[PDB]
DNA sequence: CACTAATAGATTAGAGCCGTCACGTATCAA
DNA sequence: TGACGGCTCTAATCT
DNA sequence: TTGATACGACTGCCGAGATTAGATAAAGTG
């Protein structure tokens, strides 16, 4: 007890960089331990925020967090709930609305009003069809889009009854104003009611929860707010800014991020010839004026702006990605292919015949290189812009979660969602050979739909898991209850970490991405 | 009693009622709230013991689930008045009262 | 996985509401 | 504190 | 040639049935 809250002690004094805190090793009763501590804690500081992630969902300690926070707690305690926050899964936040409305769990204040039993009962009948998909053995995807529409009903029922109850109306309920509103009315007429809201819906007010305890999964699966109907990721959220999360079973808070990483990698694809093209137009069309200017300055400053659009207009007419290439297997990277530039036909050829060979095979690396550092310089003027408009807007920290900033950015340079996409993807990475590059394979196609032009299909992995470590230690500070491929590259930790490290096509993808771990190794 | 036993429509006839007072209101005295709370509005038909007959506006709402400490108001739509309810009974059910604003 | 339990009316008395303070047009007197 | 004045909900009174 | 006095102030319509192909799109465990 005393031995973890000493141990958690030093990392908010260490947040000055948020730094490791190692890996304390033991073999249930070491999970109770940390349980314990953590509530003193969270009891004795009021400006504290726990991340504690579990890895099962039994493995959660719902049961023993609740019998350890009044035996921490004084006099004057909280009311649990407004602090402690469980993250659930739509199916079982179903359930348990289900339960509550058939036995009278839930207070009259949501029972007497209307529309909140309308939305109950086709809550109901919404979760049989569940079931009955469930009993089919199908695609889960059109059915939880069903089940999260039924659930979104009676979450917009909430927010209706709420605003006239309130001193608000106007029925995004101002997400800035009225959200207060909403939110000081919800913390002191209440007495039940705001127990029953906050047990069930934790999301609701989530700036004021202390101890979120969730399974890694719903962690790097985003979550979905209360009033808004998109889910924000996790990741992302101002919600873990200057955080603590402890990281339970830590070592396997490995194979779920990788998996989680090359799906996303295989999902999002987009053609590497268009795209940095669309971006540098994109670029030019900051050096030349245009642009809200609220973003126009930021990009004026920092002299690099300019660099990248030189090196861009260079290497533009050095290999003729202003002229669309032609076709007439994937390569990896960490027989081959020759392009010329026929001027009868006015496009590059790509055929083998070697004529005029620039090595293509090093203008792949050249263009990747540049979209890195492109990608980089976005993200920190996404992150500039981020901060002075969320220090404008001042509001209960809900507003642009940084993928917004980035994604409002890339569209505003005149580029797609799909490419804006793949941009941030490249973007977020802010030593061996795959944690330093990593993998990047293209792979050729061709399509009658468009046959004058070949689309050089681009597949991008550079976010390992140890990248994702450090991400997560950018933006908070992990914890390391923990005791080839899946135990992480400790050694690579305490390189980069360095003074803060200790103290006390799937199938294809996941196989290149073991062997250059192992060669780097 | 005979008042009790007459009906707002056009060319009705001697229905039997059990409600005490004649309360009568129709689709157009009808409005909905943010919760969907059906609120009519009926007229209270009532002579009085100095055989003055009084029209004050009644004012009734909805509720979800009876009371068996209030008093339960059912719309007999068929007949357009207001009914009293001794019995859960299949509908919607009213109370009196008017606490919004306008 | 779980609920059971088992519940003033009727009639006045008053604060406070809305809502009505009529308007543009043919038309006979003076 | 436009104000008059009917009258509607609602707290009060009354078994 | 205008200053009275008695009356206008106008809301629409009103279902059944049958045929297609259409990228997508999350995050779960009793």
């Amino acid at each position: 007890v005393s031995d973890f809250s000493g141990m958690i002690k030093k990392l908010q004094s260490q947040s000055p960089e948020h730094a490791l805190m190692l890996l304390n090793a033991p073999t249930t009763g070491k999970s109770y331990t940390i349980i314990r501590a953590l509530c003193r804690y969270a009891i004795k500081h009021e400006n504290f925020r726990a991340f504690f992630v579990t890895d099962q969902k039994k493995n959660l300690k719902e049961q023993d967090f609740e019998v350890a926070w009044r035996e921490e707690s004084g006099a004057v305690h909280k009311a649990f709930s407004e602090r402690v926050a469980v993250v659930r899964s739509l199916e079982d936040t179903v359930n348990k609305l289900i339960n509550d409305w058939d036995r009278q769990q839930i207070p009259d204040l949501y029972r007497s009003s209307p529309i909140f039993k309308k939305s109950l009962e086709n809550l109901g009948n919404a979760f049989k069809s569940f079931g009955m998909m469930k009993e089919n053995e199908f695609d889960l995807k059109n059915a939880w889009t069903m089940l999260s529409r039924a659930e979104y009903q009676v979450r917009r029922a909430m927010i209706t009854i709420l605003a006239d109850k309130a001193h608000v109306k106007l029925k995004f309920k101002l997400d800035s104003i009225s959200k207060g509103k909403i939110r000081e009315f919800v913390s002191k007429q209440p007495k039940a009611d705001s127990k029953w809201l906050n047990e069930t819906y934790p999301t609701f007010d989530l700036e004021k929860k202390q101890i979120i305890i969730l399974t890694t999964a719903k962690f790097i699966k985003s979550y979905t707010p209360f009033f808004e109907k998109r889910s924000k990721a996790f990741r992302y959220s101002p919600i873990l800014k200057d955080a603590l999360v402890v990281l339970d079973e830590f070592d396997s808070t490995k194979k779920q991020i990788l998996e989680s990483a090359i799906d996303e990698a295989l999902k999002i694809q987009a053609d590497l010839n268009s795209l940095f093209v669309d971006l540098s137009k994109g670029l030019n069309k900051v050096n030349e004026g245009q642009l809200p200017a609220k973003l126009g300055k930021s990009f004026t400053f920092r002299d690099a702006f300019k660099e990248i659009l030189n090196d861009a207009e260079q290497l533009t007419a050095e290999f003729k990605l202003d002229f669309l290439y032609k076709m007439e297997g994937f390569v990896m990277r960490v027989k081959p292919w020759n392009a010329y530039f026929d001027e009868e036909l006015r496009q590059v050829v790509l055929g083998r015949q070697p004529r005029n060979d620039l090595n293509f095979q090093r203008m792949l690396p050249r263009i990747s290189v540049f979209l890195k550092g492109a990608t980089k310089f976005i993200l920190n003027r996404a992150r500039e812009y981020q901060v002075s408009e969320n220090q404008k807007l001042s509001s209960l920290d809900d507003a642009m979660t940084i993928e917004d900033a980035c994604f409002s950015i890339y569209a505003a340079l005149g580029l797609s969602k799909s490419q804006a996409k793949i941009l941030f993807s490249l973007g977020h990475d802010f030593g061996r050979r795959f944690q330093q590059r990593g993998l990047s394979l293209f792979q050729f196609t061709n399509d009658p739909q468009h046959d004058l032009q070949t689309k050089i299909n681009a597949c991008f992995f550079n976010e390992t898991p140890e990248r994702y470590l450090l991400n997560l230690l950018s933006k908070a500070n992990v914890l390391g209850l923990s005791a080839v491929l899946d135990n992480y590259d400790l050694g690579y930790l305490r390189e980069m970490l360095g003074p803060r490290l200790l103290d006390g096509d799937a199938a294809g993808l996941r196989s290149i991405i073991e062997q250059e771990y192992l060669f780097d190794a | 009693l005979l008042l009790n036993q007459q009906s707002a429509n056009e060319k009705s006839l001697l229905e039997p009622c059990k409600t005490p007072e004649l309360l009568i209101s129709g689709e157009e005295w009808y409005r909905e709230f943010r919760d969907m709370r059906q609120q009519y509005y009926a007229l209270k038909l009532k002579v009085n013991w100095q055989q003055d007959l009084e029209m004050s506006v009644q004012t009734f709402t909805q509720v979800t689930e009876f009371q068996w400490d209030k008093q339960i108001y059912q719309f007999d739509e068929k007949r357009g008045r207001f009914q009293l309810c001794y019995q859960p009974s299949p509908g919607i059910y009213f109370v009196q009262g008017n606490h919004s604003a306008n």
